[PDB]
């Protein structure tokens, strides 16, 4: 099945053009933030937004290492629905552990393969 | 409001009860300003929006082009196509057309926003 | 006010509007205390003295016997002679003849005061 709903593991500017890029093809998109982008117009801009890194299910974690946490990223794409998830640049969107967590989910890494990374 | 649409509420400010006896409650929501209006029931102003509001579409209606205090009246039934009502900011607000206006909901040394109905043809 | 008739008058206290809409401005006059209610049009209040006001004569009327607030409302058309409403300050206010009530002016937890219109027969 084609890619019908993309998370981005990201914030700011790039999460955005990659939203901007997903609506244009008809694609859903799903946002996450930490408790410190509560107001980023990043998860304003998807169709829907999910907190990472705060919560009963931790410590709270800082706020980039939210964005950095595999683990919240996968939760929040089985949560949602996600099919794909776009690393954006910076953060995640160089580590095989992050894209070897999405094989193992079955979600589709939108990048080059692990082995390709290491 | 639904799964993966988490809203932000902050209250920023809460106004003093205005003349039309609505208190403004300043609102940050999702990061953004918004003002919100509602009658302050709870000293006395249930039966309250006050000013009305004009139409965009009807002739008719004579709205105000703008924020201010009126600073004179200068009618109450009808003529020409004159100044009607002056606005301090003066202007200065002129008659469209010919006509009998049937009621002035100005009044004043009163303060309007654009768009407040002033008199009506 | 006359000649040889000069009073003294201090502005002692000005209240909050209250839900009716009234400022109660606490005045010394001569010496003596004099409390007087007007409306408080300048945020809204044109229209305002508002609770009726028992007529000691009419039969008719169900006035309070006491200042507080109304805990409890029990009617709102008609029979015996049964408690209408209770007062807490809780009171227990029974109707004084056989009737349909065809007016409850309250309410509540609404304050209110001796001879303050409760209902009307
Ligand atoms: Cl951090």
């Amino acid at each position: 099945g084609p890619i019908s709903k993309i998370l981005v593991a990201n914030r700011s500017e790039i999460a955005i053009r990659v939203f901007r890029a997903a609506n244009e093809l008809g694609i859903k998109t799903v946002a996450i933030w930490a408790e410190e982008d509560k107001l980023a117009l990043h998860r304003f801009k998807a169709d829907e937004s999910y907190q990472v890194g705060r919560g009963p299910h931790l410590r709270d974690l800082g706020p980039i290492e939210s964005y950095l946490s595999i683990d919240e990223v996968i939760r929040v794409a089985k949560l949602s629905g996600a099919d794909a998830i776009h690393p954006g640049y910076g953060l995640l969107s160089e580590s095989p552990e992050f894209v070897d967590a999405c094989n193992k989910a079955g979600i589709i890494f939108i990048g080059p393969k692990a082995d390709t990374m290491r | 409001i639904e799964k993966g649409k988490t809203l932000v509420i902050v209250n920023q400010a809460v106004s003093a009860t205005d003349s039309q006896g609505m208190v403004t409650v300043f609102f940050e929501l999702n990061g953004q300003p918004r003002r919100i209006k509602v009658p302050d029931r709870a000293h006395g102003a249930t039966g309250a929006a006050v000013r009305r509001k004009a139409e965009p579409g009807n002739a008719a209606h004579v709205g105000a082009p703008m924020p201010g205090v009126i600073s004179r009246v200068f009618v109450s039934s009808g003529q020409a196509v004159d100044v009607l009502v002056s606005i301090e900011a003066e202007t200065a607000i002129h008659a469209e057309k010919d006509g009998t206006i049937a009621e002035v909901l100005v009044k004043a040394g009163d303060q309007i926003d654009a768009k407040d109905l002033l008199a009506v043809y």
